[PDB]
């Protein structure tokens, strides 16, 4: 099912890769009751904050992410979504070694780097969310944008998996 | 004194100067589950 095992991880590596940049340019991650600038019902991102209803609707401003090191190093780290950036750097290499696999059949370790790519970002996604979480709580719902970041995360353990899996067969067979 | 009290007019004016030229802005339960806040270190 080797065939079938590249489409799998091709298909997985752009879906995630896209799933995940739409994430954090889109701005639908959180609802809440903020001000565009009384408070009225927003739709914040990671970036800018935006008026759901009224009149200064369809408006939107940066979020000012700044208003005790812990205190500091967090609202740092979420300033500047270090970990959902670095997500999807991760997901381009392991996209380009996925790429590369075929052009160059010579050597094994690329698929072996790509798996190893997705699930680094993986774990960066992971930080991201617990992060971006966290810096919040310092009503309100998670729109759909925090969601094609969940299911980034997702899809990237799976093609990290499917990868590995080729990298094995690959040895595995080979050498026997 | 009274005709203003009736139509709001003095309700009006303590809302401005007390509320609508305030510094702070604020004007506002509890469920008690844990928040991921509270268990971060483990996961990191």
């Amino acid at each position: 099912d080797r065939g079938i095992q590249m489409l799998i991880t091709t298909v997985g590596a752009f879906a995630a890769f896209s799933l995940m940049t739409i994430a954090v340019g889109t701005d639908y991650w959180l609802y809440s009751r903020g001000v565009c600038r009384e408070e009225v019902m927003t739709h914040s991102g990671l970036w800018r904050t935006c008026c759901l209803e009224g009149a200064f609707r369809g408006v939107c401003k940066k979020i000012d992410h700044f208003p005790d090191t812990a205190e500091y190093l967090l609202r740092a780290v979420r300033a500047s979504s270090v970990f959902p950036i670095l997500s999807v750097t991760l997901l381009f290499f392991g996209g380009l070694c996925v790429a590369a696999s075929e052009f160059h059949r010579s050597r094994h370790s690329v698929i072996l780097s790509a798996g190893i790519f997705f699930v680094s970002a993986g774990l960066s996604n992971i930080i991201g969310i617990i992060v971006y979480i966290s810096a919040n709580a310092g009503s309100y719902s998670y729109g759909w944008s925090f969601y094609f970041g969940a299911f980034s995360f997702i899809i990237a353990e799976i093609v990290g998996v499917v990868a590995v899996h080729i990298y094995i067969e690959k040895h595995q067979q080979l050498r026997a | 004194v009274l005709k203003l009290s009736e139509q709001g007019v003095l309700d009006k004016l303590k809302s401005k100067w007390w509320y609508d030229k305030g510094e702070c802005g604020s004007k506002d339960d509890k469920t008690s589950a844990l928040s991921l806040s509270n268990v971060a270190g483990v996961f990191y």
